[PDB]
């Protein structure tokens, strides 16, 4: 008997496009890496790095804008409300 | 009976229907917007102060008069300086009233290796920008020192991007002739690079 | 059209890449494992797992 | 009103070069489409403020100070 | 109370990555020199930092 | 009134519509209470 | 089958819970396919793209199940027009094509 | 759109903070300046053809393995990996596609839609030539749309499909004008311009979205497809051209043959059924009141075809989508002036309301309606009218809002004597 | 006798007077909107109209007397505007007849879902009549309702000579 | 009076039960242990009001969640990809852009069984999680030489043939207490 | 007996009768799918996304067989040339694709429940 009880399958959807090395029209399941999807685009030989699509920091105005939309929140802003600060340090 | 006459008559009928429906919707929108003011005036009558409601109505007329005086003619209308100081914008509150400890840059929590200078560079780039600080001009952050700090932390991603850049051009053996690339190939993969 | 899960997929040709057919066999194996948990035989054959289970139920 | 306002608002090429060269570091026709419109708007807003200051506000400030509430 | 849902939203009056930063906040603005003091229309209710 | 709300004379039209709807399924899909109990028992013994 | 009033009210309650459902199914590559309201499910059933053994998910379930084992899905799908058109498509389009593709390869 | 122009204006005013700050967002000089500039550029682009010089298409380039999802690539017992890649690839097939085209054309002309009803009304109330031109109009419009899909003419198909609300309004205007013309029972003989009118009506109705009565039968096709609009596998360019041309010619030949059969049926066999109804039936009806109820039945059927899509869509999709909004847009929930919890835009405040949202009719001083169904839940909007997958339930349960005796018992103040 | 067309202020006044029967049936909207959510905007549109038509108990009787004595009999006003005013009054009377009918239902029917169907049909029928008449009022045309519009024509030609 | 002359104290008011993973409970019905979950917020508790929903979320930091949700909270099964910030109860220094967790979620935390994968460092962990914090038995692999050689244009079969033995010799199997 | 000046159009009572009966019948036909002589009432023949996907399929296949690199045509529009976010660059096609579920419809319940 095998170690696996269920089979591990790749679970990626397919799409059509040009291959540039085979030089052919191809159906494939090769998508762009998640390490750089959303950060950059290449619509020319030159590359555009986008300036604000992931937020990389937060102040009180932008925290008030995105208060119920974040996956986390830190102590750094929540010091200044006493019930929240008691939740962090009981 | 010609096609042109039928299209023009259809166009005129559609225009008159749409214009009258838009006028009805504009009146209904005004009637939805202004209900609270009429309700407060009616409550001021019904509480037992019938003379103060006329003051509210003529105050609305006098507010229209004051708007005409201030905006078209341009007169001072004294007391406006005390009204201007009562309110402020969000970025002005950030410039004047907030501590620097109420802003962070996601990388002072992620990297423990950061010095104080890289910490304030990340703070000025991502936490409080040049419009959110008092003595802040555009171009405060260099974005070349920031790239150097972002390459010092996680250097292998920078190596991967350098490889992709050299492969897009024709400088691949110029990539491999850098003084550390063969050594890090030897360290990661336990055999020397045959190719 | 070979990817369609109904009768329309069965009458169409799978390409001759061996790794793709390996993947299709694995997906079908997982689907059969899901199917066996909800669909049962009325009269199970002696020597099978369901026959053993039914014998224990009757004994209980 | 639309054409009469557009005579006041719409700037010429020298205002657009002037509004581009101080807001941005670059001369025009070297910009993204969204950042050309900022220079055009700044030139038009400067024209509007200048017109209001020299042609409407030069003679309406005779100080009839009254009519408070 | 009806509890609030933590779903990210789309649209708005801004392009993504920005917030409304000319929004009016009831909070005063102090000039550098005060003389013949009277009062403030909008007060600073929480004074310590 | 909760008991009177569900009397058959008050639910008659519903009894027509469901009788159409449930008859669109294959006949072998109808099960006895003993059969559904037995199938539940077989499911968790197969898990063991 | 003679149903009790208890069974009638249970079917009606389940129909109330399932009125607004949007369905999804998996294909032979374990890839989920598009948003399926009930009429899209009927079109896919008539065309032969799905059948009663296809894995489905909707509200009320934790995991993906074959369509025959999901309660009330098949009575919702199997309209008389759907049954007639499914029989027409199976008899005169897909089975001759299956015999042709068995003989040709 | 309008929302995109507002976003661009807000971006400009945020840029102007470092140079010349504004008083507020709605300062009159800046708003007037931007309005003049934007309407000037809109008219400049409208005198041009903005659907002609813009970019609608992109090339698709597949990433190599070094740039792909590296953690998803696994090697299975050596020599295999799961990064899949495959190509899409006598005169009997030409004849086969011709015959399949004839059968699928037979599937096209089943009388289940709006245009077939208009053609039948022109065959009955008016002469043979009127019905012939109506049928020719549906044939030509269906052929143009089908050939555009088969041959892959995206320059027409995709910009035309992008204007969806305009297509819906065009269908409404055409049907309402036809209903008003048909309600006046006008009767000339037949002239060339009046011949071209009815052809143009059925041709233009073929390009819109219309109602159907037997959609699963009508969308059946011979062959392994979900519709009659899917292509065939071919090996090179002339095989593509010949195979799809043969299929299109089969569609055309079958459609013209069915039109000739319809004309032949409406010349002589129709009068046999007509005299069987009007003389051999035991019912006693005149010939001037049978036509009256026939005209009313045709009017009722085409009015139902014009009305049916109105409960189908909400006002979000038909109104706020052309404005430029997305579903559950952030400006539908934006409140004005922090300390005030009321919505900034009251014109769309009805969209996406929870049952636990407060009702505004309970404010003091308001002489609103009496709502006896809500008297025991008076602080909330105590009904559930939710859509696709947007239902939210917090201490007002699903059963209390819309099930059985719980819902019935909560609304008992409707049925007090007074 | 004025035979001219309607102009826009008469259209606006007639639209408000057509909002009156919607105000009189707007309680029963929930029994229709529950089944067809696309019409949920009809739950919220008429709220300030409900407020202003109930400022006093004697307000709608005053409105009916004022419109009948000052618009319908006045021959200088164009005939189609008087037609639309009398149509609004007749639709109001039809809605009040429906209210009288729903307040005399027996107690056995009132505790069944048949009452829910009756409420939904009340709202939907008045809403359909109002939408149809508002469409033809914004066009500026005559619209003929069966069993209603002939009485409207007779009442106009009766109110006219209501002097000699 | 039952409604106005009685108030609940803070320490004696009713709350839903905490059951954790849900194992080891006493079954009221021996044939149906799930019936014992009915007083809790466990993801398999029967009839929790609103249905469990298929959520696809993109957060402003570009963390994404895909999977089952309860009242918009990730609470069943699914996949979380990490953006510039963090998620699933992980600490901020653990994740990088493009890392992945797959497995069980309760109340927004990684809780139960799962797999953590990082493309940037090559670390793989398979095993148990308690409140996002790596608790119980686990297996750790370093897949960095294979990933490194794949990023420099080596086809995967040749890369696996070069790196598989050194990857297999360095597998670690351990017990973790709290991270 | 006086109706009007006859230069202002009069709509007949048959128009309202057809409108009234057609609205009520459309509502009843939407509530009961499967009972319209065994059928139901649809408001379109083909999904626009389905039609566009077929047209893109044939277009790129014809482009590939002619020896060129194929192009995908996007519903809503192509990209904007910006540099601040990916979502702003691809806003028009994203706006088309976000409206998928209400474009498919319907906005009323798909199955009948008896209250
Ligand atoms: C944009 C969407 C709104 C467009 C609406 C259609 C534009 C109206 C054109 C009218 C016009 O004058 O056309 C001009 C034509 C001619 O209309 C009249 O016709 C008379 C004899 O034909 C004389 O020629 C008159 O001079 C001419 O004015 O009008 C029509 O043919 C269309 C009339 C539309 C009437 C509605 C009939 C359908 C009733 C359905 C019930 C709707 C109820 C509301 C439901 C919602
Ligand atoms: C494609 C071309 C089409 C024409 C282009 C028309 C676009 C016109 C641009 C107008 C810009 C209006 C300013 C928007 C300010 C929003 C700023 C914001 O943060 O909101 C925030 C502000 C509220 O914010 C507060 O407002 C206070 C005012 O009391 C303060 O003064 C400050 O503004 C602010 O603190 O919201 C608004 O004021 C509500 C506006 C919502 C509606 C947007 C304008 C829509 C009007 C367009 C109608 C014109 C249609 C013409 C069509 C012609 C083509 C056929
Ligand atoms: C309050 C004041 C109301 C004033 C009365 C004016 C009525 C004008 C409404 C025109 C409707 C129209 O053009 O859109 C009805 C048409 C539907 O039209 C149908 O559409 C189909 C497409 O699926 C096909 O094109 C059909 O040919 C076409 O007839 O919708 C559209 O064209 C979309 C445009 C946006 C319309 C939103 C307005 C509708 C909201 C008003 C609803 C009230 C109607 C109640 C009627 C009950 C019917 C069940
Ligand atoms: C860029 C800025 C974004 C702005 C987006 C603007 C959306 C514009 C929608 C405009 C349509 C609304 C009309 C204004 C309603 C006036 C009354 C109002 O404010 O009510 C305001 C009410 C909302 O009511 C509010 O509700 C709140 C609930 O939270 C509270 O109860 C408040 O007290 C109450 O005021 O809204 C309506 O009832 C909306 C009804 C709109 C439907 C009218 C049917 C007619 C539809 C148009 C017909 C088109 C015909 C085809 C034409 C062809 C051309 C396409």
């Amino acid at each position: 008997k095998s170690f696996d009880i269920t089979s591990m399958t790749t679970t990626l959807p397919f799409y059509a496009g040009w291959d540039e090395s085979l030089k052919k029209f191809v159906v494939t399941n090769r998508l762009l890496s998640r390490r750089d999807a959303g950060l950059s685009v290449n619509n020319n030989p030159q590359e555009i790095n986008f300036t604000n699509p992931p937020i990389q920091g937060l102040n009180e105005g932008s925290f008030l804008y995105w208060q119920t939309e974040m996956p986390f929140n830190s102590y750094n802003i929540d010091q200044f409300i006493t019930t929240n600060q008691s939740f962090y340090a009981p | 009976e010609p096609i042109q006459d039928e299209l023009l008559k259809l166009l005129r009928g559609g225009w008159v229907l749409l214009s009258n429906l838009a006028l009805f919707l504009v009146f209904s929108s005004f009637l939805h917007r202004s209900l609270n003011w009429f309700v407060q005036t009616e409550l001021l009558v019904a509480v037992g102060a019938p003379q103060q409601a006329g003051e509210r109505v003529v105050g609305k007329f006098f507010e229209a008069i004051e708007w005409v005086e201030r905006n078209i003619l341009g007169w001072k209308l004294p007391g406006d300086e005390e009204a201007e100081d009562a309110t402020s914008k969000v970025y002005e509150v950030l410039q004047n009233y907030t501590p620097a400890e109420a802003a962070y840059s996601f990388a002072q929590l992620k990297y423990k290796d950061l010095t104080h200078k890289e910490r304030e560079l990340f703070h000025k780039a991502y936490a409080l920008r040049h419009f959110e600080r008092r003595d802040g001009r555009p171009g405060d952050v260099d974005a070349a020192e920031l790239q150097a700090v972002k390459d010092r932390l996680d250097p292998l991603e920078a190596d991967r991007r350098a490889y992709a850049a050299a492969k897009a051009a024709g400088r691949l053996d110029e990539y491999w002739a850098a003084p550390g690339r063969e050594a890090t190939y030897q360290r990661i993969v336990g055999a020397p690079r045959i190719a | 059209k070979f990817m369609a899960p109904g009768p329309l997929g069965l009458c169409h040709a799978v390409p001759d890449d061996p790794s793709l057919r390996q993947e299709m066999a694995k997906v079908a194996h997982n689907y059969a494992a899901i199917y066996r948990m909800y669909n049962f035989d009325w009269d199970p054959e002696p020597g099978t797992v369901q026959y053993k289970i039914d014998q224990r139920i009757r004994r209980a | 009103t639309v054409a009469a306002g557009a005579a006041i608002v719409v700037p010429s090429g020298k205002q657009v070069e002037a509004a581009s060269l101080d807001i941005y570091g670059r001369p025009p026709s070297q910009l993204l489409p969204n950042e050309r419109r900022a220079a055009e708007f700044a030139a038009g807003h400067r024209r509007w403020k200048g017109f209001v200051d020299n042609s409407i506000y030069s003679w309406t400030r005779t100080l009839p100070g009254h009519d408070n509430p | 109370k009806p509890l609030q849902r933590y779903i990210p939203q789309n649209g708005g009056f801004t392009w993504p990555g920005d917030y409304l930063r000319l929004e009016i906040v009831e909070m005063p603005k102090l000039k550098s020199i005060n003389i013949k003091k009277t009062s403030l229309k909008q007060k600073i209710n929480v004074q310590p930092v | 009134l909760q008991h009177w709300y569900y009397t058959p004379f008050n639910r008659l039209l519903m009894k027509f519509d469901v009788d159409a709807f449930i008859n669109r399924q294959p006949k072998s899909h109808f099960l006895t209470k003993n059969e559904e109990r037995a199938l539940h028992i077989r499911r968790f013994l197969l898990s063991e | 089958i003679v149903l009790s009033p208890y069974q009638y009210e249970m079917i009606n309650y389940q129909r109330m819970l399932m009125r607004k459902n949007i369905w999804y199914y998996r294909d032979r590559m374990n890839v989920p396919r598009g948003p399926c309201p009930l009429h899209v499910v009927k079109e896919a059933w008539v065309s032969g793209i799905v059948d009663e053994n296809t894995l489905f998910w909707g509200h009320g379930l934790y995991d993906w199940l074959p369509a025959k084992n999901i309660k009330l899905l098949l009575p919702m799908v199997r309209t008389p027009e759907v049954r007639f058109a499914t029989w027409i498509k199976r008899t005169f389009s897909l089975k001759p094509s299956l015999n042709r593709i068995r003989e040709q390869r | 759109s309008l929302v995109t122009s507002v976003k661009d204006y807000v971006e400009i005013t945020h840029k102007l903070i470092e140079i010349e700050p504004l008083k507020n967002y709605t300062e009159f000089g800046a708003v007037f300046t931007y309005f003049i500039f934007s309407i000037g550029e809109f008219f400049k682009n409208f005198f041009s053809f903005s659907f002609l010089n813009n970019i609608w298409s992109i090339p698709i380039i597949i990433p190599d393995i070094a740039s792909a999802m590296i953690s998803e690539v696994s090697v299975l017992d050596g020599y295999f990996h799961n990064a899949f890649t495959f190509l899409e690839t006598p005169s009997l097939v030409i004849f086969e596609k011709f015959v399949i085209g004839i059968i699928n054309s037979l599937f096209l002309i089943l009388p289940t839609s709006t245009s077939h009803l208009i053609t039948l009304r022109r065959f009955v109330m008016q002469g043979l030539e009127a019905g012939y031109m109506a049928g020719l109009g549906t044939l030509a419009g269906n052929f143009l749309w089908l050939a555009s899909i088969i041959l892959g003419w995206r320059f027409f198909v995709i910009p035309w499909l992008s204007l969806d609300i305009f297509r819906y309004l065009l269908g409404f205007v055409l049907l309402v004008k036809y209903i008003w013309d048909s309600s006046k029972e006008r009767r000339m003989a037949l002239e060339d311009l009046s011949k071209w009118k009815i052809f143009l009506l059925n041709f233009l109705l073929a390009l819109t979205e219309q109602s159907c009565i037997y959609p699963f039968i009508s969308n059946l096709s011979f062959g392994p497809d979900a519709s009659i609009l899917e292509g065939f596998p071919v090996d090179n360019y002339p095989q593509f051209l010949l195979i799809h041309g043969a299929y299109l010619l089969g569609i055309l030949f079958g459609s013209f043959s069915l039109l000739q059969f319809t004309c032949w049926f409406w010349e002589n066999p129709a009068f046999s059924i007509y005299l069987w109804i009007t003389t051999k039936s035991s019912l006693k009806i005149s010939t001037s009141s049978y036509y009256k109820i026939l005209n009313f039945t045709f009017l009722y059927a085409t009015m139902l075809c014009a009305i049916a899509s109105i409960p189908y869509y909400g006002l979000d999709y038909t109104i706020t989508n052309p404005i430029g909004l997305v579903p559950q847009d952030r400006i539908l929930n934006q409140k004005k002036s922090q300390s005030d919890p009321d919505k900034l835009i009251t014109e769309t405040a009805f969209l996406n309301l929870n049952p636990t949202d407060k009702n505004s009719r309970i404010r003091d001083g308001v002489h609103a309606r009496r709502e006896r169904w809500k008297q025991r839940l008076i602080k909330y909007q105590a009904f559930d009218a939710s859509t696709y997958d947007q239902g939210v339930y917090d201490f007002l349960t699903i059963e209390d809002l819309n099930y059985g005796f719980d819902r019935f018992w909560l609304r008992r103040k409707m049925r007090n004597h007074q | 006798r004025n035979e001219g067309p309607m102009t826009w202020p008469w259209k606006l006044m007639c639209a408000i007077l057509y909002m009156l029967p919607w105000v009189d049936v707007t309680e029963k909207t929930v029994y229709f909107v529950e089944r067809f959510p696309a019409f949920v905007w009809t739950e919220y549109f008429s709220e300030p109209f409900e407020h202003w038509y109930n400022i006093h108990e004697y307000a709608p009787l005053f409105i009916f007397f004022a419109t009948y004595l000052g618009i319908v009999r006045n021959k200088k006003i164009p005939h189609v505007a008087r037609y639309h005013v009398m149509m609004g009054v007749m639709l109001d009377i039809v809605a009040m007849i429906l209210i009288v009918t729903e307040e005399n239902l027996p107690t056995g029917v009132l505790w069944t879902p048949w009452s829910d169907l009756f409420y939904a049909l009340m709202f939907w029928f008045i809403f359909l009549l109002v939408i149809y008449c508002l469409f033809f009022c914004f066009l500026g045309w005559y619209c003929e309702i069966p069993l209603i519009s002939e009485g409207v024509y007779l009442q106009i030609e009766q109110a006219e000579q209501l002097g000699q | 009076d039952e409604f106005e002359s009685d108030e609940d104290n803070t320490e004696s008011e009713w709350a839903p039960e905490y059951v954790g993973a849900g194992l080891g409970l006493v079954a009221e019905d021996p044939l149906n242990p799930q019936y014992s979950l009915r007083h809790s917020n466990h993801p398999l508790a029967p009839f929790p009001g609103e249905p469990l929903k298929w959520a696809s979320y993109v957060y402003p930091d570009f963390t994404t969640f895909e999977g089952l949700s309860k009242q918009s909270i990730p609470h069943g099964m699914g996949v979380m990809t990490f953006g510039t910030g963090t998620g699933a109860g992980f600490a901020m220094s653990q994740t990088r852009y493009g890392d992945k967790y797959e497995g069980e979620f309760q109340a927004g935390y990684a809780h139960g069984l799962g797999q953590f994968t990082s493309e940037a460092s090559g670390e793989v962990y398979i095993g148990e999680f308690f409140a996002g914090q790596r608790h119980g038995c686990g297996m750790t692999l370093d897949m960095k030489p294979y990933f490194y050689l794949l990023e420099r244009g080596v086809d995967p079969v040749e890369a696996y043939r070069r790196t598989a033995g050194a990857i297999m010799k360095n597998v670690e199997v351990r017990t973790w207490y709290r991270g | 007996v006086y109706k009007g000046p006859a230069s202002i159009p009069h709509a007949s009572a048959e128009v309202f009768g057809a409108f009234f009966l057609a609205t009520n019948t459309a509502l009843l036909a939407h509530m009961f799918p499967g009972k319209l002589f065994g059928s139901e009432l649809h408001v379109r023949k083909w999904d626009p996304d389905y039609l566009a996907s077929c047209c893109n399929e044939q277009g790129m296949r014809r482009e590939a067989l002619s020896g060129k690199k194929p192009n995908l045509w996007l519903l809503g529009g192509g990209p904007r040339l910006v540099n601040d976010s990916w979502e702003r660059m691809w806003w028009n096609n994203l706006h088309w694709k976000r409206w998928k579920v209400p474009r498919t419809g319907p906005a009323f319940p798909q199955d009948m429940y008896w209250q």
